[PDB]
């Protein structure tokens, strides 16, 4: 959210922190000095974001999370292990 | 000399196509040196010598794409990235080809193929 | 002659190429009433530039005959850059940046004799002390 | 002539800083709650924005169109209207227009009418009954982001900004023989008469 | 068979007439109303007596012709009425070949509307329209009389030419390559005649009594007496008294329009009741905004910056020829010493190897666009390029503006 | 004084001059008219 508030009238919008538009990008019409994808990395940022989100997104309802650390809360780890049965990969 | 041949290719008060604009941008880009402040990360290795893990497959990265700068584990990974690029698959059933689109989710975004056949039973308008 | 627009000293392509600073050619951009020209200069000419204390915008004057650099002054374009400053503002040189002229002068034989007898060259302290001396005629 | 011996204080002396200084006469103080609020809250972006707004104001011909500038400037630049309205300090069609056109019809005499109907003719009426302004066109979704940005912005210069030299002139009369900056706001003056004029009419700190 | 009709839809004056005609007509494309609500149209504006506060409504909001209603009114007045315009009369429009002009960068929707209305409503047989810079290279087809100046001293169209179109709205830098402008290198200088008239208003109102409303008075001043400094701003400012001029204000009982006098030259005495405004610095300090926008506190880059950028964005092999073949046109260029100074500055900026040859038409430079457009219309290139009424009918309305004429085809 | 290199300058000047003579033969009637062809301008610029 703290990402730089884009200057007015850019041919893109910042969606999920990245430059995007509803229509297919027309770089050739719109850009005079396009930085390479190497230079931009936008694709890279998108891919990393995608993977991470898939690791952390809302697709499936969360039910257990490893507790962020003679606290008996350690003893609950085997209990949570036993409350589930183990199945193949 | 080759530019002179290119110049003869330029539109001559006719009905010429957009492709010229690519050459135009090529000439325009020459205006000034590029003040790229920070070079982008490159290569398939981390600073400690451990191989990077593929963002697509989670396999250990073997090769690095010099054009885009996205390292990739396998040919499949590279092909998938390229299909993410080249949104108009210029084969010219064309609409049935894998078309990945990006959807914005809380705190991030994901790529979704609108040509993905959903599970059997989806209603009309699904 | 002209007004300096750029001054980008370059070093040798390899550090082993030269000694110490290893300063290679310097590139200078001069502006005149008829256009601009980018020159490639010897490191000696760069040393002359450093001696004359030339900055960007100063009107300069280089003689390819001897490699002597003269600082005419500051361009009248930058006259009002500062509202109080001691600078001899000079106009932009007319004509081309690189003008070749044939010079004709009448000199007496006695002039050559005097030049040999009492040369004006030298920048040493001994030279300056001799310069301060009266020019007494000698046989 | 020149003092060969100088006395110095190690606390006050440095080559970095050289400094020397001397109906009730007293320095003015500004009770501007807005300016104080700005101070506590905080060319520059505001300066260039003000200059651009002044340029656009000076471009327009009719005085009556002056209070319509902020909307057009917000549409052209893309900036919010409230920001330009508040931070920056400055300085259409009706049926009556149709009636004036009917009065204007008296000059033309030749054309003759006809009749037909189709949806194409309906759209023909629709273009000739738009009554919408350039602001509507620029805000209209039919003008795409790339099209708009190319057409307005790409024709503007982006790399060269000043290659001729910079020339400063008197703020009153454009003179250049002598220049100095007024103590009150730092705008530049050339003569005593111009100083009196700046003090009476011009100076912006009062 | 009929000669083509050519109209130049200026944002300030409209130059039109049959291709057979020698010199075009004039049409002030502006709807006016006076303080008492009485409305004046086109050349009636020149007939106003209550100059003081006449308000001008125009179809070009910001150089883009948005409001059709008054455009249609002005078109109908100029096309139909023969009595004022030397008997010229567009009877009913059908079966008439029309070549027009428009702003070089028009919105696709606006151009679509323009083509649609001009085709369906007017029912012309064929139509061409494009910026004047498209017609400029065609000047080879006729024996023009255009004076030229070089900056280094004191098959019916030219392939390489650079066009500076300085009109009422804005100053355009349009490089045309073999008759199609290089649209990605097209650069706009926002300074233009409207801005310059506003700056005249401002400086007159500051130095003398408030003339902020006296639109036609300041316009007549601008017509009578402006010039760019022959060498530099300093040179003109040094001899301000020697080149000083005084403009006589309009006297409603004798002359609704004012006039300029040269104080040094011998001339008739002015009546004691006539108010006089002397001009000693605004003659040249106002036009100098073109080269030094800082003078009138404008942050935009100036004309030399814009021209040099446009030259830079061009292909390297062709840019020197473009430098040598730069041609100036438009209403603003008619003011004295603009072409000479622009040429001098351009040569001073460019490398010594290249040479710039500046050619500007003699006489009123505003009429040049109509002349070159007409001389192009009478060539085989116009016959090949022109699009017919039925061909438009065959295509959907966006097709014409997106392919034949508008920028969209390339970009 | 014995090792002066005037011959080197003269020889290179003659090799340039013969190349220029061949180029002028190829071009034909040289002129300083306003250029309307890339080839013509390039050849004139090379000549100068
Ligand atoms: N005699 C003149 N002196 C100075 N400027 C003039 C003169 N005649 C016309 N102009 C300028 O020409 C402009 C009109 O040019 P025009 O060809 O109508 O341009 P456009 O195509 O933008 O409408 C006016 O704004 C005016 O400033
Ligand atoms: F009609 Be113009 F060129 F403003
Ligand atoms: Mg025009
Ligand atoms: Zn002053
Ligand atoms: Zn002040």
């Amino acid at each position: 959210a703290s990402r730089a508030k884009l200057a007015t009238n850019r041919p893109f919008e910042i969606v999920a922190g990245l430059p995007a538009s509803v229509e297919l990008p027309n770089y050739n019409s719109s850009l005079t000095h396009p930085q390479s994808i190497k230079n931009s990395g936008v694709l890279y940022d998108s891919l990393v974001s995608s993977r991470r989100t898939w690791v952390q997104g809302e697709m499936f309802e969360l039910y257990w999370r490893r507790p962020k650390k003679e606290s008996p809360t350690s003893g609950t780890i085997p209990l949570i292990r036993d409350k589930m049965q183990k199945m193949c990969d | 000399s080759l530019d002179l041949s290119a110049l003869a290719n330029f539109p001559s008060f006719g009905e010429y196509d957009k492709k010229i604009v690519h050459q135009i941008n090529t000439e325009i880009n020459k205006d000034l040196e590029i003040k790229i402040k920070t070079q982008p990360p490159t290569g398939v290795f981390l600073a400690n010598g451990i191989r990077k893990k593929c963002l697509i497959t989670n396999k250990e990265c073997q090769y690095f794409d010099p054009r885009t700068g996205v390292p990739y584990s396998d040919v499949e990974a590279y092909k998938i990235i390229q299909r993410i690029q080249d949104p108009i698959s210029k084969e010219e059933d064309s609409d049935d080809q894998v078309r990945f689109k990006w959807f914005g989710f809380k705190n991030g975004g994901i790529y979704l193929d609108l040509s993905q056949r959903p599970a059997k039973g989806v209603p009309e308008g699904f | 002659e002209g007004e300096v627009t750029e001054l980008t000293p370059e070093d040798a392509e390899n550090p082993l190429g030269g000694y110490g600073k290893t300063i290679s050619h310097v590139i200078v951009g001069l502006k005149s009433a008829k256009g601009t020209k980018t020159l490639r200069l010897d490191p000696t000419i760069y040393e002359s530039i450093q001696r004359e204390k030339v900055s960007i915008g100063d009107v300069i004057y280089i003689e390819a005959n001897t490699g002597a650099v003269k600082r005419v002054g500051r361009s009248d374009a930058y006259a009002t850059e500062f509202d109080l400053e001691t600078e001899e503002y000079v106009p932009l040189p007319k004509g081309e940046v690189h003008k070749k002229k044939e010079i004709v002068q009448d000199v007496t034989l006695h002039d050559l004799d005097v030049a040999n007898a009492r040369p004006q060259g030298g920048q040493d302290v001994i030279s300056m002390m001799g310069q301060l001396l009266k020019p007494k005629k000698t046989e | 002539m020149k003092a060969l011996v100088e006395e110095i204080d190690k606390k006050t002396y440095n080559p970095d800083i050289y400094f020397t200084s001397l109906s009730r006469p007293v320095k003015r103080i500004n009770y501007s709650l807005a300016d104080l609020e700005a101070r506590l809250y905080t060319y520059t972006q505001q300066e260039i924005l003000q200059s651009d707004r002044r340029f656009m104001e000076l471009n327009t011909e009719n005085f009556s169109d002056l209070p319509n500038v902020p909307t057009l400037l917000s549409d052209l630049t893309g900036v919010p209207r409230d920001r330009i309205e508040s931070t920056t300090k400055p300085i259409v069609l009706k049926p009556e227009t149709l009636r004036e056109i009917q009065l204007s019809y008296k000059s033309t005499k030749l054309p003759k009418p006809k009749r037909k109907n189709t949806n194409r003719i309906v759209a023909l009426k629709k273009v000739l009954s738009s009554k919408r302004n350039l602001h509507s066109f620029l805000d209209s979704a039919l003008l795409n982001l790339m099209d708009k940005n190319v057409i307005y912005h790409n024709v503007y210069n982006k790399r060269y900004f000043k290659v001729l030299p910079l020339i400063t002139t008197c703020s009153i009369c454009g003179g250049y023989d002598s220049i100095s900056s007024c103590v009150n706001c730092g705008n530049k003056i050339c003569s005593v008469s111009c100083f009196k004029l700046h003090n009476e009419t011009r100076c912006r700190n009062r | 068979e009929t000669p083509p009709i050519v109209i130049d839809n200026g944002s300030y004056e409209i130059k039109f007439g049959p291709s057979t005609n020698k010199k075009p007509f004039r049409a002030l494309n502006a709807l006016a109303k006076d303080k008492f609500g009485t409305s004046y149209l086109s050349n009636h504006i020149k007939n106003i007596k209550d100059i003081s506060s006449i308000t001008f409504r125009r179809p070009h909001e910001l150089g883009q012709l948005t409001l059709w209603e008054l455009e249609s009114c002005i078109w109908d007045y100029c096309l139909f009425n023969p009595s004022e315009f030397d008997g010229f009369d567009l009877k009913e429009g059908k079966g008439h070949h029309l070549v027009a002009s428009e702003s070089c960068m028009t919105l696709p929707e606006l151009s679509k509307h323009a083509d649609q209305v001009i085709f369906e409503e007017y029912e012309f047989d064929s139509l061409f329209k494009s910026p004047v810079a498209v017609f400029v290279p065609f000047t080879k087809s006729y024996k023009g009389e255009m004076r030229t100046i070089s900056g280094k001293d004191e098959s019916d169209y030219h392939d390489f030419q650079l066009v500076i179109d300085s009109g009422f709205n804005c100053t355009w830098i349009i490089p045309v390559l073999k008759g199609i402008p290089y649209y990605k290198a097209v650069k706009k200088l926002d300074i233009g005649g409207r801005f310059l008239t506003g700056l005249l208003k401002e400086t007159l109102s500051f130095r003398h009594y408030n003339m902020m409303d006296e639109t036609i008075l300041v316009n007549n001043i601008k017509e009578q007496c402006l010039f760019v400094s022959p060498v530099s701003y300093f040179d003109s400012f040094k001899t301000k008294d020697k080149h000083a001029l005084e403009y006589v204000l309009p006297d409603f009982q004798t002359s609704f329009l004012g006039y300029v006098r040269n104080p040094r030259k011998e001339n008739v005495p002015l009546p004691e009741d006539a108010q006089i405004i002397t001009l000693t610095d605004e003659l040249f300090t106002i036009p100098e905004t073109f080269f030094h926008p800082e003078i009138s506190q404008i942050t935009k880059p100036g004309i030399v910056e814009a021209i040099l950028e446009s030259l830079s964005m061009l292909p390297e092999i062709v840019r020197p020829l473009m430098v040598g073949n730069i041609v100036c046109t438009g209403g603003n260029f008619n003011l004295p010493n603009f072409a000479q100074r622009l040429a001098a500055e351009l040569q001073r900026q460019l490398p010594t190897d290249w040479t710039c040859h500046v050619s500007v038409p003699e006489g009123d430079c505003a009429l040049f666009g109509w002349e070159v457009m007409s001389q192009f219309a009478k060539t085989d290139s116009y016959r090949k390029a022109r699009v017919t009424r039925e061909e438009y009918y065959e295509h959907g309305p966006d097709w014409c503006t997106k392919h034949r004429f508008g920028y969209q085809n390339w970009i | 004084s014995k090792l002066t290199c005037v011959k080197n300058f003269v020889e290179e000047v003659n090799k340039l001059r013969e190349t220029n003579k061949q180029l002028q033969e190829e071009f034909g009637e040289a002129s300083f008219l306003n250029f309307q062809d890339a080839n013509q301008y390039f050849k004139y610029s090379n000549k100068q």
